[PDB]
RNA sequence: UAACUGGGGCGGUUGCCUCCUAAAGGGUAACGGAGGCGCCCAAAGGUUCCCUCAGCCUGCAGGUGUUGAGUGUAAGUGCACAAGGGAGCUUGACUGUGAGACCGACGGGUCGAGCAGGGACGAAAGUCGGGACUAGUGAUCCGGCGGUGGCUUGU
RNA sequence: AGCCAAACUCCGAAUGCCGGUAAGUAGCGCGGCAGUGAGACUGUGGGGGAUAAGCUCCAUGG
RNA sequence: UCGGUGGUCAUAGCGUUAGGGAAACGCCCGGUUACAUUCCGAACCCGGAAGCUAAGCCUUUCAGCGCCGAUGGUACUGCAGGGGGGACCCUGUGGGAGAGUAGGACGCCGCCGA
């Protein structure tokens, strides 16, 4: 079963992305590649037993088994170690993209509160963006939502998660 | 040869393919008892050749192209059985008896493990 | 005075003093300068008496650049004291001064007071010394 | 810290090798296989 | 605190080139590799480039590096 | 009841490794100029396979970045083809040898092809006789421990 | 933009060193017997010393 | 006229400008099994051929950054001499850089397959 969000990017969304930008070629419309939501438990330095909770969470809400990042460098401040666990993350691909991506926008977005939608200039510059999330119980800690598009700059990425649906300022 | 730089987003298949093809040739050289026998692993088909480094110039060579393989039932692990088997022909016609595998950057399963298996039969030692 | 706030090397070997300059053999800054004309080393103090020298001399207006510094440590061991059982700790700081070098540098509106004051400058420093014009490549 | 162990599996009873290995980091009795020459096999020497 | 010194090792090429070798005379004794191995020439355990076969000792340039070389 | 020693004493040093002095092979002195060693790792060894860093910019993610990161441990010569990083399997951190060579007055120090046995890894070619290399050590005498069965006073 | 560096080098000679060869005019192996192992000055390249010493310690000639 | 594999290792690179799809290469869409992800068929592995030259790849303009670079001279120096109170300076004969200048350069040379 093709995602509601794929279909609807494969019929409706990609033509009229090219008409809006006079694309020469399809292939070149942009589209998404990838989903990661990140994690990071600092304080799993001073207990490593939060982390087993972190996976819990991060696996009942995406559907994927998160992989554990180990401190890659040693910094006194935070009396961080390098080697030890200090977050989880997923990458999410296809379809189970898809199926998150529709959830979390039709869902669990709106249950912010106060509301009044995500800022429009969280972009990275390349057409990739990135909002994160304050409160875990917003899904049926705080976690970052990074969205890696195919668009080479801001406003083709940010036309595409429009027709998407993002509620944009 | 000397390796090639890394690659960004597009052209990182070709890149890590061929700098893994420098890894391999830095302990696979083509000498004149036993020539390299280069495999290259494209989407279509799969060709391979019998090349001499020391001297530079090719022995044998065989691919998907020849009329032998081109056009014809089967996938493409079995594609390549054909072109294992003709390419040791063309080896034993032309004096060789013993040759040095090398992937091509490429790992050793499906096709190539096929195609070495197919020459390895008609006679070629690996 | 100058002194060079960190150096890697405490004790060193004596700079020597063949040959001509590299470089540094023109006025770069200023229009009037100080090119010597035998070897030497000029000391830290050394530079500082001539600096006071010219600026004290011109009084005002004018400036003057140090083409040279002295970041060259020389040692010199505890007085009557026998020969051997290490080197000496650094005590003068010298720049390696050799034929050809402009060391220092003036420009100043009247010519006259230029080459009083570089003169006076040049009774202070420890070789033969000529006064040199910038050159209108 | 680190003693001198000599190796010795359970047919030949000749100690053939010598090592070196931290007594804290391997407490238990350190165990590897070798060439036993009078056996003529690769079998197990297990620290004497 | 100083006057410490390591007694000298005897580094450096020991066959030069166009010099005729038996097979397995020493040609370089080094620390790293300044010079690589090249053809009919193997690597010790401590650098050491030596001819695996007789022949003259020649240098070059092998895939954009020094290398030695046999020529039987 | 030591020696060296710009008289002797006092102070300091005595062996090994790296750099400079050292004058573009090698070697080269001073109570000349800088530092390290008397270890460590059962993986930080072997093999097969895979990866590329530091730094910078933008909001874990993206762009840039060819060596400026890292290499257990001092410096140097190297290492980006990695010798740096990550996984699978393992014990060659072997037994019997040493064509041929380098360095020492000598004792000695160092590298090493190929072969046999019996193994690891790899499909294979091949690599593996500890560690990227160079310090981490001590001659003989005497004696202890395990093995083997060669021999000593009539048998 | 102009500069400095025994332990800096994008570069880099002259000499010297290793081997081959041509021409021209002592070398090596094996043994018997030694003495020497306190050096001096002068030319050149350096270190210590103070841009000293008929100073002192090295390298290379006389 | 293009694809595969080599040599030299920037006079080849980087950037910039205009293009190409006959076979070929690649993008490319899928995960059924073998195979795999410190999580993800993004990568490896498997099976095809819907669309496409947009990127890779190939061709092409520019000396813009980078790169190469004479001749002449100079420093320096083997040998042999001078001079100076000294630090040091000079010459005859043999050799002769570095920097810089005129310039070069948008690679070149092999083997196969279509």
């Amino acid at each position: 079963t093709t995602p509601r969000l794929k279909t609807k990017y494969r019929e409706e969304i990609v033509g009229k992305l090219r008409d809006e930008f006079s694309y020469e070629n399809v292939m070149q419309v942009p589209g998404l590649v990838k989903i990661v939501v990140n994690m990071g438990v600092g304080d799993a330095a001073r207990d490593s037993k939060l982390i087993e909770g972190a996976i819990r969470d991060l696996t009942t809400i995406t559907g994927q088994k998160p992989a554990v990042t180990k401190a890659r460098k040693s910094i006194a401040q935070f009396k961080l170690r390098e080697g030890q666990p200090i977050g989880a993350h997923v990458t999410l691909r296809g379809d189970r993209m898809w199926e998150f991506l529709d959830r979390t926008l039709s869902l669990a977005l709106p249950r912010i509160r106060d509301f009044r939608g995500l800022s429009p200039k969280q972009f990275d510059g390349r057409g990739n963006y990135t909002f994160g999330l304050t409160e875990q119980v917003m899904f049926h800690r705080g976690m970052d939502i990074t969205v890696v598009t195919t668009a080479t700059n801001d406003d083709e990425g940010r036309a595409l998660l429009r027709h998407l649906g993002f509620p944009f300022k | 040869a000397y390796g090639v730089k890394i690659a960004k987003g597009k052209a990182y298949k070709g890149a890590a393919l061929k700098r893994r093809h420098i890894r391999i040739r830095k302990k696979v050289s083509g000498t004149a008892e036993r020539p390299r026998l280069v495999v290259t692993r494209s989407n279509r088909g799969i060709t391979a050749q019998v090349i001499d480094d020391i001297a530079g110039h090719t022995v044998a060579s065989a691919s998907t192209l020849d009329a032998s393989i081109r056009g014809g039932e089967g996938d493409k692990s079995a594609k390549a059985q054909q072109v294992g088997k003709l390419v040791a022909e063309r080896a034993k016609a032309a004096g060789v008896e013993a040759v040095v595998f090398d992937r091509g950057g490429n790992r050793y399963a499906g096709r190539i493990a096929a195609l070495a298996d197919a020459a390895r039969e008609a006679g070629l030692k690996f | 005075m100058l002194i060079p706030r960190r150096v890697k090397h405490r004790k060193q070997h004596h700079p020597k003093r063949s040959g001509m300059s590299k470089g540094g053999t023109q006025v770069a800054f200023g229009e009037y300068g100080i090119q010597a004309l035998t070897p030497a080393y000029v000391t830290n103090r050394q530079i500082e008496a001539a600096r006071i020298a010219m600026t004290r001399h011109i009084k005002r207006g004018g400036k003057v650049w140090i083409n040279i510094y002295p970041d060259r440590p020389l040692t010199k061991k505890p007085a009557e004291t026998r020969m051997g059982s290490g080197k000496g700790s650094p005590e003068w700081w010298v720049a390696n001064v050799k034929p050809g070098r402009v060391m220092f540098e003036l420009s100043y509106p009247n010519e006259k007071i230029a080459r009083e004051a570089l003169t006076r400058a040049a009774h202070k420093l420890p070789m033969k010394c000529r006064i040199v014009r910038r050159e209108a490549g | 810290v680190r003693p001198k162990i000599t190796l010795a599996c359970v047919e030949c009873k000749e100690r053939n090798y010598i090592t070196k290995k931290n007594r804290r980091n391997n407490p238990d009795r350190l165990e590897m296989k070798k060439h036993c020459p009078r056996c003529n096999a690769h079998t197990a020497h297990r620290e004497t | 605190r100083n006057g410490r010194d390591s007694n000298a090792q005897r580094l450096g090429v020991k066959r030069f080139g166009g010099q005729v070798v038996n097979a397995g005379e020493i040609l370089v004794r080094q620390r790293g590799t300044h010079f690589h191995p090249g053809a009919g020439v193997g690597r010790g355990g401590d650098d050491t480039l030596f001819a695996l076969q007789a022949g003259s000792v020649q240098f070059g340039t092998f895939r954009g590096r020094k290398v030695v070389n046999i020529v039987p």
